[PDB]
């Protein structure tokens, strides 16, 4: 049998998670339920119509009081702020998609094997010592041992793979990154109370530094980066697509088309499917969904001084992310025991 | 700090939400 | 013998308020604390800093850890989600500006009053039979002794005063209403969950439907429009400054000019300071700090077939409501016994 | 097979490429472009699109002075002046008329001289045009006529429905206020432009704007001459728009009533043409879509028995490039 | 007391006058305007404005050729053609010229022909034309330069923290991105531009586009020659822009180094030039500053001690336009 | 009246594009 899949908070990465599985024609997974606040009528409705994604492609209806049916297959929609208390036991749940964005720790992630599941992946960097996979740089070190796991940040993603390609082949020094980000959910529409007081003004009207920790994480995924990178986010007003700005100092002298031949022999190989190299000149708009969590944009590529190389890349924060999230599932799934 | 506080609490909320990317 | 103000909810409203007052020159009124869920950090930040409004051209900054100096002037800052717990009766509020968006009926209002306001002015429509007023339409009825009461909408404020003397002047037997709205914190970001299926939709993004109770409000303000007037909104990605469109059939036949003469007319009279009328091609952005709750497009009234008379009015539903409430606040201030 | 080419290839013209290519069975067959760019913009914009997205087919350039859109090869010429395209050298039919500029007799003419035989304005016409709007009035449209107007995104949408409002209920008189996606007449940034409103930053304003299309909609339905004014509010979205109208009718009726002859209408005469649409949905949903007009239901309002009011939503440049598309087909259908 | 025309009354021409107004005994009198417009636009976009918001004066029509700014009458007038332009009639000592097309030698001198003395180009000049930052190299003007330039606004971002940090830190090499705002070469909906990216909706995109701002800080600092290069993003903000530098540097240091270092500068060398925020502001805060460069000191980074990291705001329309004054000021104040 | 003559011969321009 196909495992059964729990969707956990059905908001934008639920949802296009969702929408990327349906995709899928090979896939071990089977979604058979999703939790979220907000009911039945959200659910169907917000999956059917979607302002980023358009219209999904499929027959969405309601299904009773308490699911909805996707093109005939019957999936179940639950409403409790508390893991512990669905039904997954009951509904044999074998893995839960944690995308509310606030069970990222063990004891909260927890709270769902408790509840019947047996595997929990986290779409989002995990707190703690959560070990941490990017599909296409470390996912292959994954254990059926480990019961709670974490996708990373949509930056991450976009980043480890770039950069796992550099040290490899120039070898990394250190490093500096921006990311010009899509606003997120996280960010006020107008100017209103947030602890970040640069997330509390209006996502749409404004250029807002914020806080990243992505730049860091590439340790986790890649050992050889510990200590070696740093960062910033700058939220901009584009309601999805972003795009990393990496600069390092490498230990081989090098040109930019030798860089960009790098990039490119990769996205043939290694990181076929992961990793792509575009050569047209093309805006944020153009990447929206992208099955790629990099897309190097080889025109903008650069090296001053034989040996700081300048590289920007992009991704489709919601979609592309949410495709790494079903490839991690995949992988979960094909090392069931 | 008040927000900071309730926010241990409530992470899901208007104020309190803050998405690492 | 200044009142004693407290701003319940410290958002757009509440910090649009009490700029509006800090403008005004000998106010019967002083604003001397704020509740919000956010305290200090968050009260002295949105206050100097607006994306809306810019810079506010005072000295504002803390004063220990549960206050705010604003030029000097020392204005408390707590923090309690549950009003019935607030200091009001130990710092001898007069009037409390209820500014949250949840607290409209009178159970949640009269919390303020349980606490130790003698006073609340609701900042939005009641929910149930709250005492209803929009200045220079019925604010005259106001009476000392209602000690819960609202100003309506912003919406409200602008339609009533020019239905007032469309009325009186015409004589209107029914109409129609649709206002192009700037979003507000009421409608998500990101498309998510919110019990309005339409205000679930990314606000910045999109042309959203949603209700307005202002058509059925008039009535309340002005009595012989009962049952004479329904409407809609549209919510559009402009972050300030809204606009009505206004259809009624009239007893009077007339001609746009006769009809724009007569505001003009109001204007200099009994709707001096309320009503304007703009002669030249401006744009919703030149309408920001209007201090009228209604300002007229006359280059586009119309009348068609003698009697259907369409009207346009401008108005900066922020600013502009919250002048206001000030003047609803003054009016309680001058009318206490 | 008649020939087509487009001349001006913006939002309408690389509009008009796409919804033609995805007809199946086309009486019509494009082979030439003329914009003021060149087959380096041709190519690249009708790939790439911020509004439409991706375009699913094979689109490169052949030669210097061509492009390919899966296989079939496409001339794409570059003169300002009409007069000077080489319709006779590549025998076209009928001109799409997408400039926004060559919207008069004399102006369209230059195609006819140039050698075309035919021209569809994309726009309101100036002067003596015959205007047809598709499920109004476009059975009566006549080959022995050479320059015709295909009208505005805001008639096609209003047309249909008020035809179906008259029929069934009767005009006696109403007024319309479009709010709707700004366009490539406005500009980016507060700078020069004769009408002072359409001056000012598009994307930051609500703008009033001049409209004709209430006006328009008596040259295809006459019974409605000095019945109908409107007015227009561009808003800061980057495509499709809505229209309220108001009108009092002579039948007195209720909301359900009124809807339900949209609904009539949308299973006969306005197939294809006018739908109506029952779930509350936002302006983003509309993208692609192909009717003209669709009916909001929920804001259907009848006060006093005889004033009612509708909403209907329109993809402006998707939904009027189908209807200029459908118009192309009927002008083939009736060439003699 | 010197006599300027404004070529060009656009976002720099409009912002320029309106920075002239508010300051206190200008050596400049400002007697005439030139646009491809009219009084028709010049009176209504300098009164209302969407991103500067109403100018509080006392704007209106003073004929059918001038206006009056708080009772000080200005021409209007209108040609496209320098050469043709009255600058020898109305006694015009020097042009700001804002048009964004006269930027060589050949055009811009057309403005002299005319007879003005002093071309001011906002933007970078083609060919070896003199070019100044104000607080870099603005000291090394000489009066015998009839055209000079007061470069892009991204290099009068730039060159000012650059000064400091090869000054005090000294840059072995480095790389830029600017953050900019949308400007009025973007298009409003994809339509053609030779440029395939600036063709692009310019409120729906993050847009890379060209910049030469890096290489133009080595003619204000000739020391960082060959030494820096960069690229532009566009995105959906209106105004106010970020340039993010990263340099290597040959002095080992730390963040709170690099900051102090800055605060400096602010106190002493360039000030009014340079400010450093330590508030955890966002672009909109930025608008109206005054300053060139505002350093975002919680962004200060330093990577394996001598990769440093530095973000900039700048107003790229109002602090630029202050430049453009001070180099006037100068300008005026060397007057021969 | 300037920019009206403008846009005759140049209708197509920036200042010009008027749409409806
Ligand atoms: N949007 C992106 O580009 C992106 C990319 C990578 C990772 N992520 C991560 O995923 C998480 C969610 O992001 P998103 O953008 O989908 O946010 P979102 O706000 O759209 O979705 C969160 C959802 O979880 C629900 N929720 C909150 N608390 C809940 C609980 N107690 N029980 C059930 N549901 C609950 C909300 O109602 C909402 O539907 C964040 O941590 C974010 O970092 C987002
Ligand atoms: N924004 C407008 O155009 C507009 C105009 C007129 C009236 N109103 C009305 O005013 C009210 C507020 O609107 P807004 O735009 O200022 O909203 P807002 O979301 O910006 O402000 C609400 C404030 O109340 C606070 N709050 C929420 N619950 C609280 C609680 N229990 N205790 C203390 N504070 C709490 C929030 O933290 C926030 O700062 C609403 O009823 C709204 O309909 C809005
Ligand atoms: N956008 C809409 O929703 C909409 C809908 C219906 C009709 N229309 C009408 O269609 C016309 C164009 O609108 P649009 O949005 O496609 O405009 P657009 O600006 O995107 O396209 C006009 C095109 O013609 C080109 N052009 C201008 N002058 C030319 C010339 N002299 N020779 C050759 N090419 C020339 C331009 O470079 C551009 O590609 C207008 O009349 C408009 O009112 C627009
Ligand atoms: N806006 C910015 O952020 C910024 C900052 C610094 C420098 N600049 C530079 O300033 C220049 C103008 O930019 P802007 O943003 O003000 O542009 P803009 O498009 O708003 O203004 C240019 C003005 O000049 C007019 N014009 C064009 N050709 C003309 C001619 N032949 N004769 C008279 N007027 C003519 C146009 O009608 C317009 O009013 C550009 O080169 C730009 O690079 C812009």
């Amino acid at each position: 049998a196909k495992l059964k899949v729990a969707i956990n908070g059905f908001g934008r990465i639920g949802r296009n998670f969702l929408r990327c599985w349906h995709g899928r024609k090979d896939s071990p997974l089977d979604i058979i339920a999703i939790n979220d606040t907000g009911g039945v009528k959200q659910a169907s409705h917000l999956l059917k119509y979607d302002s980023t994604l358009g219209i999904f492609d499929a027959d969405v209806k309601p299904s009773g009081e308490t699911a909805i049916s996707v093109d005939g297959k019957i999936i179940q929609v639950v409403s409790n702020r508390n893991p512990s208390l669905l039904p997954w036991k009951e509904l044999g749940i074998d893995i839960v998609i944690e995308g509310t964005g606030v069970f990222v720790d063990r004891e909260g992630a927890g709270k769902h094997i408790e509840a019947g599941a047996k595997k929990v992946i986290i779409t989002a960097p995990g707190k703690g010592d959560i070990p941490t996979y990017v599909v296409g740089v470390n996912a292959d070190a994954y254990s059926h041992d480990e019961p709670i796991i974490s996708n990373a940040s949509c930056t991450t993603n976009c980043l480890a793979p770039f950069v796992k390609v550099l040290d490899q082949k120039f070898g990394i020094i250190k490093g500096t990154m921006t990311t010009t980000h899509s606003y997120t959910g996280d960010q006020r529409l107008l100017d209103a109370s947030h602890r970040d007081l640069r997330r509390a003004r209006a996502a749409a009207l404004n250029i807002v530094p914020t806080s990243t920790g992505a730049a860091k994480a590439v340790a986790l995924v890649l050992p050889n980066l510990k200590g070696k990178l740093n960062g910033i986010a700058l939220r901009v007003p584009t309601p999805n697509v972003s795009v990393v700005d990496l600069v390092v100092q490498v230990s081989k002298k090098t040109f930019a088309e030798e860089v960009n031949a790098a990039f490119r022999d990769s996205a043939e190989k290694e990181l076929k499917g992961i990793l792509d190299v575009c050569d047209e000149p093309l805006v944020s708009v153009d990447f929206r969904c992208s099955d790629f969590s990099t897309t190097i944009d080889s025109s903008l590529t650069m090296v001053m001084g034989d040996d700081m190389v300048k590289v920007i890349a992009w991704y489709d924060n919601e979609w592309g992310y949410s495709q790494r999230v079903v490839d991690l599932a995949d992988i979960v799934a094909n090392n069931w025991k | 700090d008040p927000l900071e506080e309730y926010c241990k609490d409530n992470p899901e909320t208007n104020e309190c939400r803050t998405y690492d990317n």
